[PDB]
RNA sequence: GGUUGCGGCCAUAUCUACCAGAAAGCACCGUUUCCCGUCCGAUCAACUGUAGUUAAGCUGGUAAGAGCCUGACCGAGUAGUGUAGUGGGUGACCAUACGCGAAACUCAGGUGCUGCAAUCU
RNA sequence: GAGAACAGAAAUCUCCAGUAGAACAAAAGGGUAAAAGCCCCCUUGAUUUUGAUUUUCAGUGUGAAUACAAACCAUGAAAGU
């Protein structure tokens, strides 16, 4: 193996002295700071020296009439958290935190064994970590209990391959868009075919999505939301299992099917435009944005995240009554989104043209900002649970990490020596997981930019990749038929 | 009878290779390591089947012997919900799961730091002398152990299922031995071809009427309970230790005196 | 309370021994064999040396790695390690440098003309008829063929071609014992 | 007394001599084959005299060693043949006891002419339950004295099971 | 390309660095991305020429794996 | 075959060294309180260290041939003699060989108030980590005995080494302190011991990074006064200290890099 | 104070012969459908803790039973081995010195202590 | 020692007693007994890539030998060897 170029021998003789231990001299000659928020909070005048950083968030804390966590910075140079004056009046910058720690994904559980194909799809319960669904390349799905890295309720039901499962935001189904144009659904608990295959498409089923718990009526069930190859996006109630109304707008096949905060269904086409739906207008799009210059891959949206689990936190509780879950559920979408008050949920495009688009759909129709510099297709996006970080993955072994308010340019996440099919965030945001068309896993840390761990154990390319909420376990699998748990 | 040179001649082992417990040849290997690479402490976790008890300790070893520092005992599966069988797979799997979750949290995980990260809990495994059985039910509580979220190396050879010409595990057969399935298998195949060896073997679970479901349906809930609660209460211990120590005082055997013997020589002489 | 404490004449180190060296001024009537305040005094006077040397060892380069369990070599991801000096006392070794130099004149036969040495590529040949690769020494190697031949077409001379064999292997190891000798 | 330290069998223990490895010890393993319905080994030699007809490791000995109630079964079955003669010798210091005898077939077995005529031995252990503090891996003991059998015990064991007789003191 | 492993029909030839047929060269291959168990990054193997490179100008190689 | 040849290798001189192996040797005149201290010291040498059982009639300072054929076959490098008598009482030699002979040897002497585990007040320590060390005083630098007891406690207490340190292993420190200072002339002072084991709380006048350490006593407690010595001879000494052996304006840059400066 | 798991020293802890053992545990002990191994479910594996058993296993006591060890001014700071002044030598080299510096018989004593964890009429 | 049909002095079978009086790449004052002894299972090895010693006439980036180190490789549940 290659190595690194061995010490010198003055460097040798050099290392012997005595070395530079630092003592917190005095030390309190008193700067004036300025306690300023990020949003528009400039909150006044202190003047403290060297004190302790845990203290500083105490006086936010009594300041701002809470006692919560703060995390710092100063000087939006080199913009970094006595560490004020070791290396060189001085204002002061803050965020909240909302402690609750995920240690990172290291070692590698059992292999499991499984389906006789490879592994297409994969998707975590949005209530418990115990339970975990795959569709494979065979014709059926299967469900695992990670908690004793078992199987579990194989689906079948299908005759041809299962290319998107998707868990339903409130733990009680599962929906299995598959090739045969057909869309099944499934109980949890039992593993019997709930009724028959819903259709009504004439080419595979591209993408799922469904009806944020936060909008649907109490003593009801969320809707579902299909896209097929053939450019059909269909709506479906879950209950009488109708087709609602179908919307037919696009021309080639269209990739993704979104669901906003206020009932505005976002989709982007193979025909380089994104499409502005409704649903309190019976289903006309309202609003056609072309800016790409080629096709359209994975849109995403701003709040994707606290619309996937609906009222289930990181704390794994349940609900009784849908009164009690609207609320929880209203709770979560106000602490995710509100950042100024409004519903500024922003959206992001990815497209085969190496550039991505930052689209605000609801107060204009123009782009804000025009994130560029891949140089190939940018296969994924995604947007941080909180929202202020958007991370792109790319067919170039690379990943980029952008500001996610205005678009600005942050960092690059190279290492993969191979193409990088999809990314993916941890709970508290400081973590990030990646899967490649070689090998190995990667686990980044987002707030220094680097490599934290890289995990093989895999044979052949890797497809899927999904983090729990509560950031218990991590899930991949691919080309080698296998299912792979990595925990801490 | 023996050679009185011989005997002043020959050489006794260890106390504890006379009675056979220890592995002295293991032992080395296990405990003096690596182990000349850095100096990082080495935690061993040992289990032991006796009758009717599995006994699990995490063990690290010192000059002055031992120490330990967090043990599980078969025999508390009841608090838990477990009364018939507390000597099988089950059994071990669970009380693997205990001693796993017990020091995870007396550790501080959830609900000299400088460089800071919670650097997971490494140990061994210390057979002893059990010998080692694709399916023996040593590596059961090794499965719990690992499931509860300590850190084992091992390997999938000795688990029930592997399949020997073609090297891969089977996942459903290991499924049914972590929920008593053999066991249950075994009652529903006897409960109709003889009755005098089902009222015989089993006669524990009619005073209760268990039946051939609910082992996997108590099971389940049984490992619920202890990833709620391995705080390890202890017993109440009637009759503080003062009762017993002058209660078997009363049985314990005593030796004599100088004098007495002193006595005994002139009374035989005289006898 | 505080992390650091001063002495007049600086104490040395030797990090790669994990040691210190004090070299200040001790009183002779505070450590005598009955002096009641003994153990109260030495505990410290060497505290405050553990202390200087804990300060000098959490300040040294840090190594940090990306790997993961079950890495062959050692450490992974979530140990740091500290990355010491060399020690610099010369402590004595325990048996000499080794060295042994004799030319048991094949070296020397070898050296005054041009005979270089061999590359050691394999040791396989290719026997033809039969067709596979027969190694030259190492299974059935190909001397110990006449052996098993079937024919020889001229005593019996497979038995005197074993003898010419061990005849030279014996002189073999005669002219290595000589050239030892010398 | 006698709360459970009974004195019930082990073992039973057959065995055919061949100073041979050919049909003579194919059919000798044969008739063990068929009758234990167990398999048989071979056992070889330890070292050469030359002057018995033999060889090292020629694979001299045939048995098998039967256990439960296939070992009583044989053990009674194998009687009257010897018609209940035991001397006081075949008995030993241990209580372990044994025979051997000729013409096997006076006892179920027919002829099947290409075997021939085979005489075989017996032999028979004798332990009270607890053989296991000796077997056993972990805390292997040795069995205390109290517990030990000797001739008496055996005898009277013998001549309480079909009652044979002492056959010259 | 890195080295001339091994030439056949002579060492000498090995040792100038002769191209011919059935030679064995060792070639960059990062532009493939392998990965190898425990997670190294494999940039150089073994490949053998199949063509005569005096009747044209490319050296055609298969990999050796 | 090679299972000899391979026990014959390991004692083959090497460009870099393995530890040194001590050997425990009970002489004569050995009592049961000067046996309880063996067993104290060789735990704190574990597992390098081989002990003889029955007592061995050896007077090193007249004839050290037995020294000397117990170090050729033993392979061991450290010596530890027990001896004692009205002269001498509580009497350790120390002897370290060069080459399967002599290089240097020394005598100490016990005292009364020496202390067990059996004593103090038990705390723990793994077995086989990597001991800390102190020196106070200053006569470790300038005085020949003085010098000749701390190389020679470092050449016994300090095991492998090693490059890279874990931090979780640093859990004991000896350490030895002349008692009191001298003048030139005056018998030579005596030379304590301890052993202790550290313990460390949040500081708050130094961050995270450095702590407040305490020390705790586990055992031992000895003192030391001097005996007779044999010195190291001059030629023995220049051969004893020898790097193995294993470029003006030519530099290796990072990246590899030789690189060459032309002025 | 007993019992069990893991240990330090490794016969003050062993070889031999009898006696006692309540409760808890350890064991013998009950069975072969499943994973697993043998000539043989004997040892190894699996199950219930179920029908019994305290007889051996286990611990303890006893014995002028064999072995073992401790200490003392037991020898003694002597025999043994080394220098020295002039302490002497036709030749033979020989006595009491300061510093090194032993054992057997003698005497007296003993025949398991100790670390961590859980628990027990 | 004591015993089992042919069976003896030396043939096989079974129980209580080598602290080693056998066999050990092998010679020891001292070592090897849940082995370093005797069986059974799985397996390459003259592997590949640059610093110290020397020598190449295609003075020749490793070109080869050579010493050491690391990645691998075998085995094991593992500790590790």
């Amino acid at each position: 193996s290659t190595l690194i170029p061995p010490p010198s021998k003055k460097q040798k003789k050099e290392a012997q002295l005595p070395r530079e231990v630092a003592i917190i001299p005095k030390d309190l000659p008193n700067v004036s700071i300025k306690f300023q928020a990020l949003d528009t909070g400039d909150n006044a005048l202190r003047v403290p020296g060297a004190i302790s950083e845990k203290q500083l968030e105490e006086l936010l804390n009594q300041l701002n009439g809470t006692s919560v966590p703060y995390t710092f910075s100063c000087t939006i140079k080199a913009s970094d958290p006595y560490s004020s004056l070791i290396k060189p009046q001085i204002t002061l910058l803050y965020t909240p935190r909302a402690v609750f720690k995920v240690k990172p994904v290291t070692r590698s559980s059992s292999a499991i064994a499984g389906h006789g194909s490879t592994i297409l799809c994969s998707a975590f319960a949005p209530h418990t970590s115990s339970r975990m669904v795959t569709g494979a390349g065979d014709n059926t799905a299967r469900i695992w209990d990670c908690d004793t890295q078992t199987p579990m309720h194989t689906l079948k039901g299908h005759y041809n391959w299962v290319l998107c499962v998707s868990w339903s935001p409130d733990g009680e189904v599962i929906a299995t868009g598959s090739m045969d144009n057909t869309i099944r659904l499934w109980d949890p608990k039992s593993g019997q075919c709930l009724g028959d295959a819903l259709r009504g498409h004439s080419k595979w089923i591209t993408s799922l999505s469904w009806e944020p718990i936060h909008l649907v009526k109490p003593g009801s069930k969320p809707r579902l939301a299909s896209s097929s190859k053939d450019g059909t996006i269909k709506i479906w109630d879950t209950v009488s299992r109708v087709c609602q109304y179908t919307m037919s707008g696009h021309t080639n096949s269209v990739s993704c099917v979104k669901w906003g905060g206020q009932g505005l269904l976002y989709s982007g086409s193979h025909d380089r435009t994104v499409r502005v739906w409704d649903i309190n207008s019976q289903g006309r799009c309202i609003n056609i944005l072309k800016s790409h210059a080629h096709w359209v891959n994975h849109l995403s949206l701003s709040t994707d995240y606290a619309l996937r689990i609906g009222a289930f936190d990181h704390t794994g509780k349940k609900p009784s009554t849908p009164e009690e879950a609207q609320k929880k559920a209203l709770e979560n979408y106000e602490k995710i989104c509100k950042k100024n008050g409004n519903s500024e949920e922003m959206m992001v495009t990815a497209s085969d043209d190496y550039t991505m688009f930052l689209w605000n759909p609801l107060k204009s129709t123009k782009p804000i900002a025009r994130m560029t510099g891949h140089q190939k297709l940018v296969n994924h996006v995604a947007f941080s649970p909180d929202g202020r970080y958007i991370v792109s993955a790319s067919f170039d072994n690379s990943i980029k990490l952008w500001d996610g308010r205005d678009g600005k340019f942050i960092s690059t996440f190279r290492g993969h020596v191979a193409s990088v099919y999809q990314v993916a965030w941890s709970s508290d945001c400081r973590l990030l997981v990646s899967c490649s068309k070689d090998t190995t896993l990667k686990v980044w840390d987002v707030r220094t930019r680097k490599l934290s761990v890289d995990l093989p154990g895999h044979k052949d390319e890797v497809y899927t990749v999904d983090w729990s909420v509560d950031g218990k376990r991590v899930c991949s699998g691919g080309k080698d038929k296998m299912v792979r748990l990595w925990t801490h | 009878a023996k050679s009185s040179a011989y005997s002043s001649r020959f050489q006794t082992p260890f106390r504890r290779r006379r009675e056979g417990k220890t592995d002295y040849y293991q032992r080395k290997r296990l405990v003096t390591q690596h182990k000349a690479k850095y100096n990082t402490p080495k935690y061993r976790l040992v289990v032991r089947f006796t009758n009717k008890d599995i006994i699990c300790q995490i063990i690290s070893s010192t000059i002055t012997g031992d120490v330990v520092l967090a043990a599980a005992y078969s025999h508390e599966l009841p608090r838990y919900g477990i009364t018939h069988g507390l000597t099988n797979w089950a059994a071990a799997y669970a009380t693997g799961l205990l001693i796993a979750r017990r020091t995870l949290q007396k550790l501080g995980l959830d609900e000299e730091a400088v460089e800071d990260g919670p650097r997971p809990f490494k140990v061994f495994l210390d057979i002893g002398l059990q010998r080692t059985t694709t399916g023996a039910r040593v590596f059961g509580a090794l499965k719990g152990a690992s499931d509860g979220g300590l850190y084992v190396p091992h390997s999938e050879n000795r688990f029930p299922g592997w399949d020997f010409e073609t090297e891969e595990i089977d996942p459903e057969l290991l499924r049914s031995y972590i929920f008593g399935g053999h066991v249950s298998q075994y009652m529903e195949e006897l409960a109709d071809d003889d009755e005098e060896r089902f009222s015989e073997l089993f006669k524990g679970y009619l005073a209760d009427d268990i039946d051939a479901d609910s082992l996997e349906d108590i099971y389940t809930s049984a490992h619920e309970a202890i990833r709620a609660d391995p705080a390890f209460k202890p017993t109440e211990k009637k009759f503080t230790k003062e009762q017993y120590a002058a209660e078997s005082k009363k049985y314990r055997q005593t030796k004599l005196s100088k004098e007495e013997r002193a006595a005994r020589v002139a009374a035989k002489i005289a006898a | 309370l505080p992390v650091t404490v001063e002495k007049p004449i600086p104490v040395v180190y030797d990090l790669g021994n994990l040691a210190a060296f004090d070299s200040n001024v001790l009183d002779k009537n505070d450590l005598d064999s009955s002096n009641a305040r003994r153990e109260e005094k030495i505990k410290s006077l060497t505290r405050d040396n553990v202390q200087l040397l804990i300060n000098q060892l959490l300040s040294l380069p840090m190594k940090t790695t990306t790997e993961s369990v079950g890495g062959t070599g050692g450490q992974s991801s979530v140990m740091t390690l500290l990355q010491l000096p060399d020690p610099t006392t010369d402590l004595p070794r325990e048996k000499p440098l080794p060295k042994a130099k004799a030319m048991t004149k094949w070296e020397k036969f070898a050296a005054k003309k041009g005979i270089k040495p061999k590359e050691r590529a394999g040791k396989m040949i290719y026997d033809e008829a039969s067709g596979e690769w027969v190694p030259k020494w190492g299974y059935k190697g190909a001397n110990k063929k006449l052996d098993d031949q079937w024919l020889v077409e001229v005593i019996d001379p497979r038995t005197l071609n074993r003898a010419e064999r061990k005849r030279l292997v014996k002189k073999n190891e005669k002219q290595q014992r000589r050239n030892m000798k010398n | 007394q006698n709360p459970m330290r009974d004195l019930k069998i082990e073992k039973l223990v057959l065995n055919i001599s061949v100073g041979e490895s050919g049909d003579r010890l194919t059919r000798a393993s044969k008739v063990l084959e068929q009758l234990s319905g167990q398999t048989p080994v071979q056992s070889k030699a330890r070292y050469t005299v030359r002057t018995f007809g033999i060889r090292r490791n020629e694979k001299i000995a045939v048995h098998v060693t039967v256990r439960g109630p296939k070992a009583e079964e044989i053990l009674e079955r194998g009687l009257k043949v010897k018609e209940y003669q035991l001397r006081d010798r075949n008995f030993s210091a241990t209580g372990n006891f044994g025979f051997g005898i000729d013409e096997h077939i006076d006892l179920g077995i027919k002829y099947d002419p290409s075997i021939g005529i085979f005489g075989m031995d017996f032999y028979v252990v004798m332990n009270r339950p607890g053989a296991r503090v000796t077997r056993r891996k972990r805390c292997k003991g040795t069995v205390g004295n109290s517990h030990k059998t000797t001739k008496e015990d055996t005898v009277s064991w013998f001549k309480q099971k079909y009652d044979a007789d002492v056959l010259d003191k | 390309i890195l080295a001339v492993k091994k030439n056949p029909q002579s060492p000498m030839y090995t040792q100038l660095g002769v191209l011919t047929k059935g030679t064995i060269i060792e070639v960059n291959v990062s532009e493939l991305g392998m990965v190898t168990a425990g997670g190294k990054v494999v940039w150089g193997k073994y490949a053998q020429v199949t063509n005569e490179p005096d009747r044209d100008g490319c050296v055609n190689a298969v990999l050796l794996v | 075959n090679a299972r000899a040849k391979r026990a014959l290798v390991k004692r083959e001189a090497k460009l870099v060294e393995n530890v040194k192996q001590a050997l425990f040797i009970p002489g004569q005149s050995c009592n049961k309180n000067l046996h309880d201290i063996m067993v104290d010291l060789s735990a704190l040498k574990k597992p390098d260290m081989k002990r003889f059982n029955r007592k061995n009639d050896i007077h090193p300072f007249e004839d050290m041939s037995p020294l000397e054929f117990f170090s050729e076959k033993n392979d061991c490098s450290l010596m530890v003699l027990m001896t004692s008598s009205k002269k001498r009482k509580n009497n350790m030699t120390f002897i370290r060989t060069f080459g399967y002979k002599i290089y240097d040897m020394i005598e100490l002497m016990v005292a009364d108030n020496f202390k067990l585990l059996s004593d103090f007040k038990k705390l723990t320590f793994t077995v086989g980590l990597k001991p800390m060390f102190t020196f106070q005083g200053a006569a470790f630098d300038t005085h020949p005995v003085y010098k000749q007891i701390k190389s020679l406690f470092l050449d016994f207490f300090r095991g492998e080494s090693t490059d890279l340190q874990d931090v979780a292993g640093l859990q004991h420190v000896i350490s030895m302190t002349i008692q009191g200072d001298f003048q030139d002339g005056e018998p030579l002072p005596n030379v304590l011991f301890r052993v202790y084991k550290l313990k460390s709380y949040k500081s708050d006048q130094g961050g995270k990074r450095l702590p407040r350490i305490e020390l705790v006593e586990i055992g031992p407690r000895l003192d030391f006064k001097i005996g007779r010595i044999h010195t190291p001879s001059p030629d023995m000494v220049t051969e004893a200290h020898k790097k193995p052996k294993q470029k003006k304006n030519v530099e290796l840059d990072i990246m590899g890099d030789k690189l060459g400066r032309i002025h």
